[PDB]
């Protein structure tokens, strides 16, 4: 194509307005008496229902050798338990399906972020009424529960596997030796404790900002400039569902060791 | 005194970009280096070329995130 | 979100569906992926027991 | 003070700017001398390059971001 | 006058991730040389260097507790 | 107090061009180095320097055009 | 002024991990290299290490006290 | 105030001496190890470091033509 | 108007750990590299590296009665 | 105010200081450490390493220059 | 406003710190190497690093009795 | 407000320590280097590292006498 | 050892002041350094008598430690340049030597305390005391009869132009014309290369002079702010350091000079 692209000048007829779209909190979908329902809690549902079709699909058959969707399945499964051989030896099947949901439900998450009408497509609770407008199916990890829900079941993981793995010397480290792990164990065990912080408001603040980075730059041109971008966005969801899985398996391996 | 909060995020995120930035540059070329001299061993080095990048991430995150509790 | 019950209950949707997939394709793909490795072994062996 | 606005979006800009330009000039330098022994592995590193590359402008663009967030509210 | 708390967050994170942030980098930097160059040394090198990192991410979070402080109480 | 803005132009390309330029220093000594180790991939280094230099100038062409939306409306 | 108090407790702590931050950085990054090298030196590497990350922490313990003075009072 | 202008200037000019001054002693130290180390190609890395000498110092130039429009105003 | 002094101590503080202990940091760096390589040199040059240690810290120790002088009046 | 103009020339001087004297120092580094590898292309390198100077410098001088402007009209 | 001296005095202790700290760091990091690297040259090497240590000791000294002058005088 | 000359003279005279400061280390850490690896060439080396601290002073002295333009 | 940091005797403050202008009754009126120099200059003049009045083979004593300092000041000039190592000898070593007697009476008891005027007293719950001292009456500063000669500007800018002078002089004995064909040749751009050259030389003695009277004033006023912070036990290492850093200057400005004459030569 020619690099005298004229349409870059489109926000004069289409004019997406002001990014109003600036909640760092949830928004309820639907009036029910009970707990609210999210906008996050409505897509973690259709994720879910995505995954269990997906993995219905391809492993109906259970054929011994894997085309078509059974190959495209079984690869990413096969490259992430190379992956943790590689990162450990013998703990490789202890934690293999909690990180493996871990990475591919916050892979969708972030991928279903960059899907159309994640940030136009919302309910009234628009302007020219007067309910104001909320988006509809904001991403999961953008919430803040759910992003601290993986990371305190992390913690447990890590901590409850340790303990079992190491006896009572997990429990209390070694802060009797007195003349190395007297001032660098007290930092571990706040490394520690702060280290499901980091990994909730790593994903938090990463999705967070890509989605702020989509309705801004469609503020600014809504045609052609955020195509870059938006290849950047869908790259860093797989990135950082990788990053979590790596993260959580390391942190896992070293907590052992 | 108004914008002052415009400020804060400013000076928060304009430092969360240059500390991280210049660790994330730090860690893919000592990484790159590493492969090219040994090629062999890159399949162990990427996932603590990860891990770096990781950590330099969450601390540019904790700048952000905190730029956008300021904001709202 | 600060609500602790949306916490637990996000928490519990997560447990649920990795309890779901754990049982659903995970442990029949490490059931194929181990069989496929023992045919590769018993490959090697038979072709040994051949010689 | 009624001009802290833009002052602010330049301070979103020029601050955001310093590091990752340090980033990806570090980073295109060790792919360089990475590509100057064994080119072979040209394509790998590269690739490892542009996951390097997109992490400095991630940064880099979330300043700009916050660049337009002071610039029109 | 009255939003200097704000301020006062925004710089304690920033300059708390400024720094640590090139320490994690250039410790991931040596590392990474050091396995590539000994792979056999790679057990005590994997521990040492999680040692730094458990230091210097304490002292950047050492700053954001601070800045905890500040926002809050 | 009307001319804080001039001062958020300069902050806006002075700080927008300290972090470039070093990239683009240190890209310019990392391709004569790799050129002096093997001019014969010369060229393929030379197509991934001026790619570099590009996305440093990208942050450049950043620090410059919204330094002119602070100069003008 | 009202404010200008959670300031300097913020700028100490920002600053106090910018510096010993980038100073343990090196000091494991070295000593990683060091140990990668030169396998058997572990005793001499380690003890050196673990005095120069002491006397680096030294600063950041006073910045961390400072603060503390300034916020008690 | 009414000084505003003359530290706009002052603050341009200055960062465009940090940047492209640190890019042009990169380049320079890079280009003379690798001739020194190999004469033979030098002439041609020498065109390659007046271009990245060209685009620091442009860098500069645009720092300076905005100090220029702080000058006179 | 009233507290900057106690903002200025931070600085006194502050500032002071960034220079002294990252150089702090390069000696140790230099000096496990003298160990990485040259066993039996360690008694020349840990006097040195102590020299060196102490000289930083000096500067840290200005940095720190200053703090002083103006934490008290 | 009324040492507006004086800190203009005071930051815009510090700052033509930090940029090109690290700029000539990373150049007389380099050059110095080719000279030692190669003693033959001294001249060669020298004059390259005084044109880098003779860049680097320039620079410094502009700014001095811009501050004697402000400092006299 | 009223305490401007003391804000001063600690920002050139800070800065005299900040500089010259990493300068020795240098330094003292490049001596010790190359007498490890070298044994039987120490005898100027040693000299030389400090004389050169005595340049940056100068510029930090020169730092610390303006901050003196400044709140002295 | 009080005096900014005060603070002029003194980010003068910081800035120019930062600067030249880590103009002069890496200046020495090479001279040095060059010379532990070719010590017969050294007096050049040296001559032309006086001449870098020269110039590196220089500005540093730059900065202390447009300090002194401040100071009175 | 932990428990005899006592405070309450301590300095109620810490005095920084410029050069203080003796009483000077007669003609020509001194200041308090230029005693301190005389001083040390008459004591460097007698330990160099004595050193010379016993000079013969298999020397001990006072002798031995001067040959030996004189021995390894020969060494390190002739290691930079053996062409002028005995003609520039003579300036630098007494330079090296004045700056060490001057460092060294500065660690003297009395510098700040011999007031020449031309524990229930320290405030309580405080970590300086405010002990009032003998000349505080009428008004006084308890001028210091006793300082750090190097502390002045005066010497140090006296003794930074006389190297540069000598420095001039020399290269101007045997150089040719040569100052003008290396400054401003007009030869491509080696022209701004000669000018920064000039300039540089220019200000090589202001810095040096500025360098030596700002380290010897400010280990003065460290040293003060140590005593007036713990009144002992504190600041020994701070004493040490600022000793070993005193002959450091010492021998740094003779090595400066040395190279100044060289690269003026070359």
């Amino acid at each position: 194509v020619g690099a005298l692209i004229i349409s870059i000048a489109s926000r004069f007829f289409l004019y997406t307005g002001p990014p109003h779209v600036e909640v760092a909190a949830e928004v309820i979908f639907d009036g029910i008496p009970g707990f609210p329902i999210t906008n996050s809690f409505v897509v973690a549902i259709i994720i879910d229902i995505f995954v269990i079709a997906l993995a219905v699909a391809a492993t109906r058959n259970l054929q011994m050798v894997p085309r078509g969707l059974q190959n495209v399945m079984e690869f990413i499964l096969e490259s992430l338990y190379n992956l943790f051989r590689n990162i450990n030896a013998k703990y490789v099947a202890t934690a293999f399906p909690l990180v493996a949901t871990i990475f591919l439900f916050v892979l969708f998450g972030n991928w279903f972020g960059l899907l159309p009408g994640v940030g136009s497509i919302g309910v009234c609770h628009c302007a020219a009424q007067g309910k104001k407008l909320v988006p509809l199916f904001r991403a999961p990890a953008a919430d803040l529960n759910f992003t601290f829900a993986i990371a305190v079941i992390s913690f447990v993981f890590i901590e409850y596997w340790g303990f079992r793995a190491l006896g009572p010397g997990y429990l209390k480290k070694f802060f009797n030796t007195n003349g190395i792990m007297s001032f660098v164990g007290i930092i571990e065990f706040i490394s520690e404790l702060v280290k499901p912080f980091a990994l909730a408001f790593r994903l938090f603040g990463n999705i967070f900002a890509g989605e702020v980075l989509l309705v801004v730059m469609a503020f600014l041109v809504p045609l052609l400039l955020p195509l870059p971008f938006y290849g950047f966005e869908v790259f860093v969801g797989f990135i950082q569902a990788l990053i979590f899985a790596l993260l959580t398996y390391a942190f896992l391996n070293i907590a052992v060791t | 005194m108004e914008g002052l909060n415009l400020v804060a995020t400013a000076l928060a995120v304009g430092l969360g970009a240059i500390g991280p930035g210049v660790g994330i540059g730090i860690i893919v070329s000592g990484a790159v280096q590493a492969i090219g001299r040994n090629p062999e061993i890159e399949n162990r080095v990427v996932t603590y070329m990860f891990i770096g990048i990781a950590f330099t991430e969450a601390l540019a995150i904790f700048g952000l995130v905190i730029a956008f509790l300021i904001g709202f | 979100g600060i609500n602790p019950t949306l916490f637990i209950a996000q928490l519990i949707n997560f447990l649920l569906l990795i309890f779901i997939l754990r049982a659903l394709l995970y442990r029949p793909v490490m059931n194929l992926l181990n069989e496929r490795t023992r045919r590769i072994e018993e490959s090697v062996r038979d072709a040994e027991k051949v010689r």
